[PDB]
């Protein structure tokens, strides 16, 4: 699909925006593995140390 | 005089024979040996371990059972029962002597000491109270509807002089009626005299509307309404809402030329409470003592969730989702910068029939701050937060709404599907940022609304189907329905052995409740909660990270691969917090690998059951390992 095919608004607020971010789930094991370490050590107190 | 001597009357009233100096005298000396003297033949004196009691409690309160002064001077009881207020401040200042004869400097301190009577006999409904009960004790059971505030009503009343601003004596102040000198006793005097606060001295006030227990009232009548005053130790004592039973003078209320509507002479009625009695999540040292012998045990999580609804059977992942939301998560702010949520939120979708409604009553019972709301009522609290102005009073009053009442809570909200526009949008505000923003007559602020969400739906139709997901099946739209931690699909199948388990508990339940005819108790459950919840804290340590991520591509490759709505971060983290709340269950200040299993069996299970049959018969089977 068109990525104003995609928004449930006019294509004119696109163009209105300055900067368009359109984020992905990249679907691979090397990335959500590295999310997963990152949220338990959010979660466990390594990262705030 | 003597009893015998007390028992025959010689004035016109009784009140005017109490009056009397030398009757005064006879029944607060009678009333000082009854006092001092009363033991129930076990040799303990009840009357001095009281009086010991309140001077060591520093309370004004001093509880008299009616049936052992009955026991002991049958008259002075009559007279009690006949003319309460003088006798009452003549039990007053007799047991205020008796407080001063064990402890010598108890008058500087409190100076006044209530008698609350107790078991008076006579049982009167506030539909039964008539002409003969006026000035008299009565003992009237009832639903308290609402309360005023604690007020500060003239007890000592010092004024103050315009013509030489001396400052006069202390007066007692009678609570019939007000009080006014005419002298100044200084520079001899009848001007304006004016009451001055700082030197007077207050007892507290409070009004409070009792109507008829509805379960009593006969059936073509509305149930009668009278007004209870209380003083100065028992306010704020019976919340409305609760049946309680209250002992008073019932007396009349004066007001200036009646009434002009009537066109008779006509009087309002009041009762000045002498006691009050309610027909609590504190743990003692015994109480936390039991608390970690039961966490002990191994299969105490399962006891928890066969406590959860007795009088519901069968669905036992409905009752793991209400013990996981009772006990909750921990939430979590790394450097101040990102907030982590730290509680469970349920959303239980079914047909009807599957005792949903049943579930949140007994959450509702059985939580610490539960808050009841729901979307197509209206007798209920808002779920929205408004700035609201009384009619009649002219007050404008800041109401956070149920998700802000719900703070440090559950908000149970029946019926999830018909809400309107402007509650849902609240829900979605108190699920985001928990927190309610309001900018409302002049009011700019935000509320904190950190509650816990146990929801009930039924899904578009009457009738799940299997065949479409769980997003057609509920009128909810996808970031609402992506909030919830654990996600209760109930439905009822026709299954033979089932029914006939179901049928025979309901008809048990029937025929148990008839008027003619290994789980926890739920005393100490509750308590156990609130214990749990207030003190536990569960932390998770780094070793344990090697699997939760191992798993966590293992269902997100598998929902690539099967199609269905994916496995997101929010996924692990419903796991994260429904670990530590299974081991809040423990009483257990660390996560253990049990725990981290169970936690992934109820994420796993409710992610699985809300799928179309085709997704769910290629994810049971992916998934046997984590379900088990
Ligand atoms: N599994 C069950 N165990 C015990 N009683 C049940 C069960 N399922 C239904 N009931 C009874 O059936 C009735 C259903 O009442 P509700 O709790 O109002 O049902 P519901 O699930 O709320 O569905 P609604 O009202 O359409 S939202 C009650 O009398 C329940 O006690
Ligand atoms: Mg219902
Ligand atoms: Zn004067």
């Amino acid at each position: 699909k068109s990525p104003g095919d995609n928004i449930d608004f006019q294509t004119t607020i696109l163009s209105r925006f300055d900067m368009i971010f359109i984020v992905k789930d990249d679907h691979n094991e090397e990335r959500d593995i590295s999310i997963a370490n990152h949220v338990i050590n959010i979660h466990t107190g390594n990262a705030n140390a | 005089l003597t009893l015998e001597s007390l028992s025959n009357v010689k004035a016109n009233s009784y009140s005017e024979w109490i009056t009397q100096p030398n009757v005064s005298r006879t029944i607060a000396r009678e009333l000082k040996s009854f006092l001092l003297e009363y033991t129930d033949e076990t040799g303990r004196s009840v009357y001095g371990a009281r009086i010991r009691t309140l001077g060591e409690m520093n309370s004004e309160s001093l509880e008299v059972n009616y049936r052992h002064l009955a026991e002991s001077k049958a008259i002075l009881a009559l007279f009690l029962a006949k003319c309460p207020e003088e006798m009452l401040k003549i039990f007053d200042l007799v047991a205020m002597e008796a407080t001063e004869l064990h402890y010598p400097d108890y008058a500087r301190i409190h100076s006044e000491i209530h008698v609350r009577i107790s078991d008076f006999p006579t049982i009167y409904s506030l539909r039964e109270l008539r002409e003969s009960n006026l000035s008299s004790l009565v003992r009237v059971t009832g639903v308290v509807t609402r309360r005023t505030g604690v007020f500060p009503q003239l007890k000592y009343v010092k004024f103050n002089c315009l013509k030489c601003g001396s400052i006069l004596g202390p007066f007692f102040q009678d609570s019939n009626e007000e009080i006014r000198i005419s002298f100044c006793t200084n520079c001899k005097s009848k001007g304006p005299f004016r009451v001055n606060g700082e030197k007077t001295v207050y007892r507290n006030y409070q009004r409070v509307t009792l109507q008829e227990a509805p379960g009593t009232v006969p059936p073509g009548r509305l149930p009668r309404h009278r007004e209870v005053i209380l003083l100065a130790d028992l306010v704020d004592v019976s919340k409305p809402g609760e049946e309680v039973e209250v002992t008073g003078i019932y007396k009349n209320n004066y007001d200036g030329n009646l009434n002009a509507k009537n066109g008779f002479p006509v009087f309002a009625t009041i009762i000045e409470a002498n006691s009050i009695k309610r027909r609590v999540f504190s743990w003692t040292e015994e109480e936390e003592r039991e608390f970690r012998k039961i966490s002990r045990d191994r299969g105490i999580i399962d006891k928890i969730i066969s406590s959860m609804a007795p009088s519901i059977y069968g669905h036992r992942d409905i009752k793991t989702a209400v013990a996981c939301s009772l006990f909750g998560g921990v939430p979590k702010n790394v450097n101040g910068k990102h907030s982590i949520r730290g509680d469970i939120n349920v959303l239980l979708l079914g047909d009807p029939g599957t005792a949903k409604s049943q579930i949140l009553k007994y959450v509702e019972k059985t939580a610490h701050r539960a808050v009841f709301a729901t979307g197509q009522g209206a007798s209920a609290v808002g779920l929205t937060a408004s700035v609201r102005k009384d009619p009649i009073t002219k007050e404008w009053t800041l109401e956070g709404g149920a998700l802000v009442l719900a703070d440090k809570g559950v908000c149970l909200i029946d019926e999830f599907d018909k809400m309107n526009d402007q509650d849902r949008t609240s829900i979605h505000e108190a699920m985001e940022q928990q927190s309610i923003s309001i900018s409302k007559a002049g009011i700019v602020t935000t509320l904190q609304a950190r509650c816990s969400i146990i929801a009930a739906a039924n899904p578009n139709g009457g009738r799940y189907n299997s065949t479409l997901p769980l997003a057609q099946n509920v009128s909810l739209t996808e970031p609402i329905l992506s909030r919830f931690d654990i996600l209760c699909v109930v439905r009822d199948l026709v299954d033979e052995e089932a029914d006939e388990r179901l049928a025979t508990f309901v008809v048990d339940s029937h025929v148990r409740s008839h008027p003619e005819n290994s789980p926890i108790p739920q005393e100490l459950l509750m308590k156990y909660i609130h214990y749990a919840r207030t003190k536990i804290y569960p932390k998770l340590h780094q070793m344990d990270m090697d699997k939760v991520s191992r798993v966590y591509a293992d269902l997100r490759r598998e929902s690539i691969s099967t199609g269905s709505f994916p496995i997101t971060v929010r996924h692990l983290e419903s796991i994260l917090r429904i670990a530590e709340s299974f081991a809040k269950m423990r009483l257990s200040e660390f996560v253990s690998s049990y725990d981290l299993d169970r936690a992934i069996k109820v994420v796993v299970d409710s992610f699985v059951d809300a799928q179309k049959v085709s997704v769910r018969r290629q994810l049971r089977r992916s998934f046997a390992i984590y379900t088990l």
